[PDB]
């Protein structure tokens, strides 16, 4: 499963947000590894929008237009147990709940991060 | 048993698992449950990338096929929609069991009832009216063909959502659609 609970990350416009998603695999989890990150924007009604994906040993991005080029996995070895990603140059539009799904049949886990972006620094 | 031998699904919340027009551009959620000689099925399809997010003006139909071998085991190659790494098998929790399906013919459409060369026959079809987006102002039809895109000793399920012609700049998305068929075994 994923090593961290549902959390809230508060950043400032322009900064970069690090969305942690580390996981441990069980001996039973013998199926192929899939890592999907979805987002439910606060500004609109869309829910569970695909942001980035790791399937069949390949990375697939370019799903959520407004987030183009600003999302990348942080680790250079996902299989090792780290699905974390970075959202660079945060904008107020990036606010919403980001979800990390890590699957290895029969294994499945997910984590929800509520990202908040503030015009200028301070959560004081 | 850790898994349910009466259910074959893609898991409730699959990741883009089809490359219909372009790589991993769609999510196909499919669940099949065996109730004696009848399989109760619920299918749902939604575009997540490319033209499937913006139905082209000329598009009139969007469809997918699932082709199985003589043991009822899915074949992950054209024209099967689900990609090779996609989850498909017995249900185990919110995921899929890694066991191989050994009672596959219990989920396959009966070939005596739906002969391989009979896909054009009304009987090899279950057609219903439904709605794009689930929006009752956007009616569409769903046709499920049994064993029409077969092999020999093989089986198949085909899903065609038609009447899309007059729906533009809309992502392709269906409601959970029900269907059923007589089983091979």
């Amino acid at each position: 499963g994923i090593t961290t609970p549902e959390e809230m990350i508060e950043k400032a416009k322009g900064e970069t947000a690090y969305l942690p998603c580390k996981f441990t695999l069980s001996p039973e989890d013998q199926g192929p590894l899939d890592i999907e990150w979805l987002i439910s924007p606060a500004d609109n009604q869309k829910v569970d929008q695909v942001i980035i994906l790791y399937s069949g040993d390949k990375i697939y991005d370019d799903y959520y237009p407004d987030l183009k080029g600003r999302v990348h996995f942080t680790s250079n070895d996902l299989k090792s147990g780290d699905a974390s990603i970075n959202v660079t140059n945060l904008q107020l539009s990036d606010i919403g709940t980001y979800q990390c799904k890590v699957k290895k049949a029969p294994g499945v886990a997910n984590k929800k991060i509520h990202l908040v972006v503030l015009v200028k620094p301070s959560g004081a | 048993t850790p898994y349910d031998p009466l259910t074959l699904w893609t898991t409730p919340d699959p990741s883009p698992n089809c490359s219909l027009i372009q790589e991993l551009d769609a999510k196909l959620t499919l669940c099949l449950t065996k109730n004696g000689s009848i399989v109760n099925g619920i299918v749902s399809l939604v575009g997540v990338k490319g033209n499937l997010l913006n139905i082209q003006s000329t598009t009139t139909t969007v469809g997918v096929h699932l082709v199985f071998d003589e043991q009822g085991r899915l074949i992950t190659s054209t024209p099967t929609a689900l990609v090779p790494q996609a989850s498909w098998g017995y249900r185990q929790g919110q995921s899929v069991s890694t066991n191989t399906v050994t009672n596959g013919l219990g989920f396959m459409p009966n070939v005596s009832a739906y002969p391989r060369p009979n896909a054009s026959e009304a009987k090899s079809q279950m057609v219903s009216l439904t709605y794009l987006q689930g929006d009752t102002s956007k009616p569409i039809t769903m046709k499920v063909a049994f064993n029409g895109i077969t092999s020999l000793n093989g089986y198949s399920l085909t899903f065609m959502w038609s009447g899309l012609s007059n729906y533009i700049n809309q992502p392709f998305s269906t409601p959970s659609c029900s269907f059923s068929y007589i089983t091979q075994e």
